């Protein structure tokens, strides 16, 4: 693999509780320092990356509920003030919007009737927040008007806990996945959904949320067990289960256009697998860099795999440190791909700089 | 090719997102 990294630093957080999520703020402009947030237990912690591998602790948000367990975080910005924002959620099923400058919760949404596994912001509209829950549904929120735009679930929605979801690059559609082994497509560029988003903006103080009972595509033919991580790779999909492989696939037949796929489409095309080892426990996430040239995944014994996505056989770099032995739950690349951060179950953070 | 046509879509769409990011001035944390 052409990609090479050096481990330049590591630290363990004071509380010693596991770290489950990590996200670099890809909204920061050139000249501003590279910042990442970590989530685990009832804590959200902010760090700044400096020269000579320095990882500088900024501040932490501590939830009054000692029993809250944050599983996810996502960055956005306030379109009116240009200031950054951070959304966090987990076991309590409550979505908190944190001001990262002061690390205080500015507002919260009683998100779901159960735990939230993932949060994602729309790539073009910073106010559109997607939450995925153990209640079998996905919810789309407008954080400018504090409205619930839509609920994706019901009649043909997921039949078990939703574990992951992802918007495609231009934010026209969402692919979700869960414990029912299915991967479901939900178009948000439909006339119904574009109008519902427009309406949530027109709202001013209850807003009537859309109930989307039927996806635009559904498959149970990729994985034979829970699907705990899904990401778009252009018009293709990357998804994983417990079989030590990330499967690259697409709805329909080989030649079929994603935008021409009918909701009743029965076929799937499997293009290949990215194979690895010792990553068969649940809740292990993979990530990509901004340009989607690199794919990263940590395993249960602290190895970090990095694949070069610019292929047709994909070359793989294995990053290891003799002191890194705990399960790597999530990884995050800085926007310029110069830094890769991995977070672990033993509360450790690992910094890998690209050579 | 399948992967080559897919790479061009990634390049074009990430370029659109990068141009939108370049036009923005988000205040530091
Ligand atoms: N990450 C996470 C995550 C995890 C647990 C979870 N339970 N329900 C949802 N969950 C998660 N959702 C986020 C998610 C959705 C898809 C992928 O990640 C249970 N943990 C058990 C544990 C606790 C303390 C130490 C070691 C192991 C592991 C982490």
């Amino acid at each position: 693999c052409k990609y090479s990294f050096k481990c330049v630093n590591s630290l363990k957080e004071d509380h010693n509780q596991p770290l489950f999520g990590v996200q670099f703020n890809w909204h920061s402009k050139e000249g501003d320092p590279l910042v990442f947030a970590t989530v685990g237990s009832n804590r959200v912690t902010l760090y700044e990356c400096h020269s000579q591998g320095e990882i500088r602790l900024l501040q932490s948000y501590v939830d009054a509920d000692a029993d809250e367990n944050f599983y996810t975080c996502a960055w956005t910005y306030d379109s009116n003030t240009s200031h950054p924002l951070l959304a966090v959620a987990g076991s309590r099923g409550i979505i908190r919007i944190i001001n990262p400058i002061t690390m205080q919760c500015i507002k919260h949404y009683v998100g779901h009737g159960n735990a939230i596994n993932e949060l994602k912001f729309h790539p073009r509209d910073p106010n559109l927040l997607l939450s995925v829950s153990k209640d079998h549904a996905l919810r789309l929120w407008n954080i400018q008007t504090d409205t619930l735009v839509a609920i994706f679930g019901g009649v043909e929605g997921h039949r078990d806990e939703v574990l992951s979801a992802d918007y495609d690059l231009l934010g026209e559609k969402i692919m979700s996945c869960g414990m029912d082994h299915s991967l479901k497509l939900w178009r948000i560029n439909s006339k119904r959904m574009m109008n519902a988003i427009k309406e949530s903006y027109d709202y001013n103080p209850p807003f009537i949320s859309q109930k989307i009972h039927f996806p635009d595509f559904s498959t149970r033919d990729i994985h034979r067990n829970y699907v705990d991580c899904v990401r778009w790779l252009g018009d293709l999909i990357l998804s994983k289960s417990c079989e030590n492989a990330i499967v690259c696939w697409k709805p329909g037949k080989m030649e079929d256009d994603i935008d021409k796929i009918k909701p009743s489409e029965s076929n799937v095309t499997i293009l290949g697998r990215f194979d690895y080892s010792q990553c068969d426990i649940w809740y292990m996430r993979f990530s990509m860099d901004f340009w989607q040239k690199m794919l990263a995944l940590g395993n249960q014994v602290g190895k970090l795999y990095v694949w070069d996505l610019e292929v047709e056989k994909a070359k793989c770099t294995t990053l290891t440190h003799h002191k890194c032995g705990a399960a790597i739950r999530q990884t995050s690349f800085s926007r310029d791909s110069s830094i890769l951060i991995a977070v672990c179950d033993d509360a450790s953070i690992w910094r890998w700089d690209r050579l | 090719s399948m992967f080559s046509s897919n790479r061009q879509k990634i390049l074009e769409r990430t370029e659109i997102l990068n141009q939108e990011w370049k036009q923005r001035r988000i205040q530091p944390v």
